[PDB]
């Protein structure tokens, strides 16, 4: 029992370190590269979408014509936005680009509904918008019909 | 932070600002001179606190230096200023054209170098000893660029001394471009050429 | 609010469909009404033609 | 005294876990909850400006 509670405390240190086996250097080393409150943070990805009112001063030069993407994994190359749902599921062997990811859909002759993982994109009077996407129905026994 | 996380903007909170763009901009920190056994960071010689610059020997050979940020978005129009404090002690490098070319790094959409546009640096004969000294270069952005950098390049010539950096700034300036606004361009040249 | 709704109807059958490549894009360029009293001045300036 | 210090060692597979008397599985998904510099961050509030 003292031989276990012993390796128990090594599993400890290997775990808050990371990995099995490992040291407590190794463990210093995950809680230093771990960001607290006053430490900073990335920038580099930020998935999602970040909202208006906390955006308080833009930059008119900063200003330019791009038309960037809105939604996040539209591709549906990840496994987000599809999550917790029995009629839809993230594909990884079909799709155009890499890694060839799609939907999948049982259509077990009813209806199926998908949204986007990503909350609300917000959108205002005029401000015209543009749709597509690359759709493709397989073995479809649906009936012909609207 | 990017442009495609950006859904919405506010038009009252638009106004007229030029702030910097690249971070770590003037080298008063340890960032941007990472993992380089060519430059290094200095805490000793600068001006602003805590007179932090970039050092470096060149011992006959080129030299390169990128910055700590990513590639600055940079598109068409939107016209840019770049600037820097260099200086250059005991510098034995060859008297000649070169050395010193401040500039930046043009990626395209995968991230491609087009062009190496010179926005300053010393004339010919790189030699001598100075001061902090300021270039100023206006740069017009060419077409299908979408990525910017800014780059510190020492031609190969080089053959000595410490070249020290500092107070960079890549800033986007002008004001709203014509071409943005719906058919105002088209209604304004047209009641013109009516008159 | 607005988000991207995909839906198969209820009338449907049978398949297995597959989407990709989903883009939902502002378009557009800056519009008249947001810069201030211009709409004004241009329709005054055109009428005064 | 042993007994003191293998109820530490709970107390700590407990605390790595988030709660008093949980398991080794709530303290890795804990581990998984911990963000570091290369795991994706959400932005869903961004309080401030």
């Amino acid at each position: 029992d003292l031989a276990d509670a012993f390796q128990a405390v090594a599993n400890l240190i290997d775990a808050i370190a990371g990995e099995v086996g490992s040291s407590l250097a190794d463990a210093i080393a995950k809680l230093a590269t771990f960001l607290t409150e006053l430490s900073p943070l990335n920038a580099g990805m930020l998935f999602g979408l970040i909202g208006t009112n906390h955006l308080p001063l833009l930059s008119v030069s900063h200003i330019a014509n791009i038309n960037p993407e809105l939604l996040v994994n539209a591709g549906f190359d990840s496994d987000v936005s599809v999550v917790d749902n029995p009629y839809w599921d993230w594909d990884g062997t079909v799709g155009r680009t890499a890694p060839l990811g799609a939907v999948k859909v049982v259509a077990d002759g009813t209806i199926k509904d998908l949204l986007s993982g990503p909350d609300a994109i917000p959108v205002v009077e005029g401000q015209k918008l543009n749709v597509s996407a690359w759709l493709k129905y397989s073995g479809l026994v649906a009936g012909a019909g609207a | 932070i990017g442009t495609n996380h950006l859904p919405l903007l506010s038009v009252s909170h638009i106004a007229n600002i030029n702030p910097e763009l690249l971070v770590n901009a003037g080298f008063d920190s340890d960032v941007s001179v990472v993992d380089n056994p060519y430059w290094d960071w200095d805490g000793t010689v600068g001006r602003t606190a805590p007179l932090g610059a970039v050092k470096v020997v060149a011992d006959g050979t080129i030299k390169d230096l990128l910055s700590g940020p990513d590639a600055i978005p940079v598109v068409e129009g939107q016209k840019l200023n770049v600037s820097a404090w260099l200086k250059y002690s005991g510098l034995v490098a060859g008297a000649g054209a070169g050395s010193i070319r401040l500039s930046g790094t043009a990626y395209s959409a995968d991230g491609e170098v087009v062009a190496y546009p010179d926005f300053g640096g010393i004339p010919d004969g790189a030699s001598g000893t100075s001061d902090w000294t300021q270039v100023t270069g206006q740069y017009v952005v060419p077409a299908g660029v979408t990525q910017f950098r800014l780059r510190l390049s020492v031609r190969e010539n080089a053959t000595g001394g410490t070249v020290w950096f500092d107070d960079c700034s890549v800033k986007k300036a002008g004001l709203l471009p014509q071409g943005l606004v719906d058919g105002l361009v088209q209604a304004l040249s047209d009641l013109l050429t009516w008159l």
